[PDB]
RNA sequence: UUCGUUAAAGA
RNA sequence: GAACGAAAGUCGGAGGUUCGAAGACGAUCAGAUACCGUCGUAGUUCCGACCAUAAACGAUGCCGACCGGCGAUGCGGCGGCGUUAUUCCCAUGACCCGCCGGGCAGCUUCCGGGAAACCAAAGUCUUUGGGUUCCGGGGGGAGUAUGGUUGCAAAGCUGAAAC
């Protein structure tokens, strides 16, 4: 949140889910910080890099999770072809 | 990728467990993941889809930090052998048994831990672990069949969780992932020693009836 | 001068001194359970007042049996008010059990404008609600110096809440303060629920505080 | 009449957990192992104790116990996990399921080495 | 093992019963309990075997 | 509040159900509703079946049987200890073994 | 007292005063 | 019957936007509904659509993006003269920053901001925000 | 198989 | 405004087995004229006319759209070198698997509602508006009196006020 002068006066920016684009309350404790790391060349080796996926707590007790992680990465790429 | 991909060792392991037969009932979920019906009602699963869920839950286990906040939970039998063996070998920490409900809500108790990731079994045995994983904020794997509920489940693995040869390879083959991810197995070198062990056994009647079959 | 003795791996990390403010909490929605986190991030939250200390009974055939319910708001002025509940036997225990209670059940509260983007936000950024019981509460966003028109109780709540300015609009039984106050609590718990205009973009996605100083909590655990 | 406090069965597992090879399937002898392991005033819970102590005893000397389990029993369930032979864990090469799977190995490229052709009713369920 | 005290307080409304009692803690050496440990606690030892088999 | 979700009898598409009479009390209760089951009774005792067979004309040759649409009221079933009353999460059962 | 029986002798009150109405209009 | 069809949309939009959903079906056609979502769209709620252009009566899906609170259709469609527009903005948008009331101006189907620019006025259609 | 009724408050 | 409208009841014609309002007795109780038993009138039966009420219930207005799943069922339609039925390839029959349309329904669920019971509707409701009809304004008085209207009658519709 921003005034005229242009001040950032909003106390926290909560995240904002990767499947239904909702913002995750700050007592919403059904939610979910995905993390799955990426993976180098032919030589297979572990990188510190990672991605995270927010998923929050009424797509995880519906199950649209299960799709949505794998509809997420495909636009990555990093799931399928 | 391109060393990800499936081999004839894989394939001929995988049809020897038989993880390609699933159950007879139908979920609103599992039709991404099974292929075609087939006659007296059991129903196939396909193997590339099943393969890139245990790439992605290896890529999950592996993205860890620290190998204790991984826990691992199975109430049956069938699993309770391979957990051990599982979680004690590379990284992760086992509970089998009795999960005690309440184990991860309330900390009068010492036997209260704080995973960053869990891997469960059976979804309709593990139902506890679900409740309890939105007081927690924890991921959840679960080794998934085509008659089982998806509620607190980032990670499915399509199979059929009640032949004891399917979880023992299932077990064995994300280890073998996980290992080679973090760089104690290279890509070119096979396994040790042959997953028995993370199978099952019969107890000491055709046990040793083998043993003094065998001296 | 007690040892916080220490568990639950957050109240570890805050006495490892890894988290720098309670925000960082928020943002990753964490769960809190013990009443000396918030002690550790905040002083000036102290300012709390009690609202009911109502009997309930419970007939057994020795006779009625009798358990105070207290209720307890406690908040910070800058925008971290809670609620607290707690039914006990005996006066200052159920007084201090709800006090601790408040203590975990404290929310952030958002603050907006009524329209004029100057400075120092005094209203709730839109027209929300909360529902506890039949009691449906109604916040709206006010101009600015109009104050606080409401019942005494939830009055109290927006000034510890510093809402220096809102409308209200109760529809119920607002005579129980037990869900009339919940339900304010509901309103204004739900206003960074609410999706807002200025969170258009997708946000950093920082690293976890377990990820960043995983190495000291290995250390401390083992 | 055996029907026991929990104190007195606690005791006495605490006692079966901690002490097992000093502890033997006679009562006049168990009792007085129980009394130089541990201190027990009542003479009376002397004898409940070294009672049940003998009938832990005898249950241990038949078979397990799912409250509570010895060293020996539990290297005993360790040797009979890493007692590992080859015999079942890779069958002969010669396997056949399903035409649906001979389908999939059709079409996804793998193998698909032996011959798939069983025909089956719809005598399901 | 429980001191009991029965006391009257005298005041305007009248006459108070004050009844206070104190379970003593167990403390075999020493006047500040007794020595007589309580007939349901059961005390046991520490393992005491160790390294050292057969050669 | 409703006690129960199917209000004692089984019409939900129909509007009127024919009344059939109670066995005990000889009351109209609608078919739906009525405790109808169907009792299975040899006619001899198990302690006289030794007895007839011993002082049969046939060796064996005969086995009668007995079968009775036995029709209660629920008003006299739970007299006559057939339909005893259950819990809240245990009137979501079916038939008994 | 029954809601069926008071409006059946609420019902037969109404008779006897229609009765006398007929019998002196 | 069928009628209202503007409403008949957003209550499929409503409830796909409550349920979590990727993408609407919606079987009427209007260019109250066509430049309904353009409105939409040029404010950004809402995505991309694409209308299969049936011979009888076409078909919008529109690409959701999981951004709208609640949208609807009021009834009879009001006529506002302008000086009157403050009791819909104290009535329906949620604050005086957000939201949007779309009116049916006499140059086209207009915005609530719009409208104040273009001094018409109007009936009105609905709100979204 | 028959077996009716016990005022008003006062915790 | 109009057509049907259970049972009971009313007016004619026919008959009358069982049950049976009222009624007469026999019992138990302090007392029964009641529950129990015996007999039995109107009625319960059919064809003509009237009355228009019920816990006439899904205690839940009608039409249209959306919003999870599962296994079955009734009726059509469609697909399946499967099985069993005539004489035999050619058509219908019976069983098994799946889909479609509307129908009575059942189980789970944090989809959401509601005070809860509970509900795939009693949801899409303070983030309050698809179209439309009838009704509630604390409880009694009272669905009562007086009006009006229909009916052979019993009665039905509309319907207060004082307190
Ligand atoms: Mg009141
Ligand atoms: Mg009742
Ligand atoms: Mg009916
Ligand atoms: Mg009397
Ligand atoms: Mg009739
Ligand atoms: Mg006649
Ligand atoms: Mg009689
Ligand atoms: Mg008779
Ligand atoms: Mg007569
Ligand atoms: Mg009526
Ligand atoms: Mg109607
Ligand atoms: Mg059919
Ligand atoms: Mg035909
Ligand atoms: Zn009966």
């Amino acid at each position: 949140m921003q005034n005229d002068a242009g001040e950032f006066v909003d106390l926290y920016v909560p995240r904002k889910c990767s499947a239904s684009n909702r913002i995750i309350g700050a007592k919403d404790h059904a939610s979910i910080q995905m993390n799955v790391a990426e993976v180098d060349k032919v030589t297979g080796r572990f990188n510190g890099q990672f991605k995270t996926y927010a998923i929050c707590g009424a797509i995880r007790r519906m199950g649209e999770s299960d799709d949505s992680i794998l509809r997420l990465a495909k636009a990555d790429g990093i799931v399928s072809k | 990728l391109d060393v990800l991909q499936m081999k004839e060792e894989d394939v001929l392991k995988f049809l020897a467990a038989g993880t390609h037969l699933g159950g007879t009932n139908l979920d609103f979920q599992m039709e991404q993941y099974i292929y075609k019906r087939k006659s007296d009602g059991i129903y196939i699963i396909n193997l590339k889809r099943t393969w890139e869920k245990l790439l992605l839950a290896a890529r999950a286990i592996v993205a860890i930090e620290n190998p204790a906040d991984v826990s691992v939970i199975s109430s049956r039998n069938t699993g309770q052998r391979a957990v051990l063996k599982f979680a004690a070998a590379t990284g992760a920490t086992p509970i089998a048994g009795r999960f005690t409900p309440g184990t991860f809500t309330n900390q009068i108790q010492a036997a209260f831990r704080e995973p960053r990731l869990l891997v469960v079994t059976d979804p309709r045995a593990d139902h506890q672990p679900l409740t309890e994983a939105s007081y927690v904020n924890l991921p959840t794997i679960a080794l998934c069949n085509t008659d089982s509920p998806l509620r607190y489940v980032d990670i499915a693995i399509p199979c059929n969780n009640k032949g004891a040869h399917s979880v023992g390879l299932m077990w064995w083959m994300l280890a073998r992932e996980v290992l080679r991810m973090r760089g104690t197995i290279s890509r070119e070198h096979p396994w040790e020693v042959m997953p028995d062990l993370y199978f099952y056994r019969d107890p000491e009647e055709i046990e040793k009836e083998e043993q003094a079959a065998a001296e | 001068d007690k040892e916080w003795m220490p568990v639950t791996k957050l109240g570890r990390l805050v006495k490892d001194m890894k988290i720098k403010s309670l925000e960082e909490i928020y943002l990753f929605s964490l769960p809190i359970k013990e009443s000396e986190i918030i002690d550790f991030f905040l002083g000036a939250s102290l300012k709390d007042e009690v609202l009911k200390i109502m009997p309930v009974q419970k007939q057994t055939r020795a006779g009625q049996r009798t358990r105070f319910k207290a209720f307890v708001a406690i908040g910070d002025y800058n925008g971290h008010v809670g609620l607290g509940v707690k039914c006990s036997k005996e006066v200052a225990t159920a007084i201090r059990g709800a006090i601790i209670l408040a203590k975990l059940s404290i929310v952030p509260v958002r603050r907006g404008y009524w329209g004029n983007k100057i400075g120092k936000p005094h209203t709730v950024p839109c027209k929300v609600t909360g529902r506890c019981g039949s009691v449906l509460v109604r916040l709206i966003p006010a101009p600015r110096g109009t104050g606080i028109v409401s019942a005494p109780v939830p009055k109290k709540l927006l000034m510890m809440a510093g809402i220096d300015d809102c409308y209200t609009s109760a529809r119920g039984c607002t005579a129980t303060l037990g869900n009339f106050a919940k339900a304010t609590f509901d309103a204004i718990s739900k206003t960074y629920s609410y999706l807002t205009p200025d969170l258009w973009k997708e946000t950093v996605f920082t690293k976890s505080p377990y990820q960043e100083f995983t190495d000291h909590l290995v250390k401390t655990h083992t | 009449g055996r029907v026991r406090t929990k104190t007195v069965k606690k005791a006495a597992r605490v006692i079966i957990e901690k002490y097992y090879t000093r502890l033997g399937n006679d009562f006049h002898t168990n009792k007085r192992v129980c009394e130089e392991i541990a201190i027990i005033p009542s003479k009376k819970l002397r004898n409940k104790i070294a009672g049940y102590v003998t009938h832990l005893m005898k249950r241990i000397q038949r078979g397990p116990v799912r409250g509570i389990s010895i060293k020996l029993q539990e290297e005993e369930r360790e040797r009979r996990d890493n007692y590992v032979p080859e015999v079942s864990a890779l069958d002969q090469e010669i396997i056949e399921v399903d035409p649906d799977t001979k389908e999939m190995l059709k079409l996804l490229d793998f193998g698909s080495l032996s011959n798939l052709q069983v025909t089956q009713p719809t005598v399901g369920m | 093992y429980v001191d009991t005290a029965v006391r009257h307080v005298l005041l305007r409304q009248g006459v108070l019963g004050i009844k206070v009692k104190i379970m003593l803690p167990w403390d075999p050496t020493g006047k500040i309990g007794p020595k007589k440990p309580l007939p349901d606690h059961v005390s046991i030892v520490e393992p005491k075997d160790e390294i050292l088999p057969t050669t | 509040t409703k006690k129960r979700r199917n209000n004692g009898r089984a019409k939900k598409g129909r509007g009127h159900v024919q009344p059939i009479r109670c066995t005990n009390c000889a009351r109209c209760v609608p078919k739906d509703k009525a405790i109808k089951k169907f009792v299975i009774r040899n006619i001899v005792e198990a302690a006289a079946v030794r007895d007839i067979s011993e002082a049969s004309v046939f060796d064996a040759y005969v086995l009668p049987k007995l079968y009775v649409k036995l029709h209660y009221c629920v008003s006299c079933a739970i007299h006559s200890k057939v339909v005893r009353n259950r819990s809240r999460e245990a009137r979501k059962d079916r038939t008994p073994p | 007292m029954r809601a069926k029986w008071r409006k059946k002798r609420m019902r037969r009150l109404k008779r006897k005063r229609r009765k006398m109405r007929q019998r002196s209009k | 019957v069928r009628m209202n069809v503007l409403a008949d949309a957003l209550k499929s939009i409503n409830n796909a936007e409550k349920r979590g959903k990727r993408q609407v079906l919606i079987r009427p056609c209007s260019k109250v509904i066509v430049r309904f979502l353009t409105v939409m769209m040029k404010h950004g709620y809402i995505g991309e659509f694409e209308i299969i252009d049936d011979h009888r009566a076409g078909k919008i899906v529109v690409n959701l993006t999981g951004r709208l609170n609640k949208c609807g259709v009021i009834s009879p469609r009001f006529d506002v003269q302008l000086k009157d527009l403050e009791k819909w903005q104290n009535n329906l948008l949620p604050s005086r920053q957000f939201g949007f009331i779309v009116l049916t101006t006499s140059a086209g189907i207009m915005d609530h901001e719009e409208a104040r620019r273009k001094h018409t006025g109007g009936k009105i259609l609905g709100f979204f925000f």
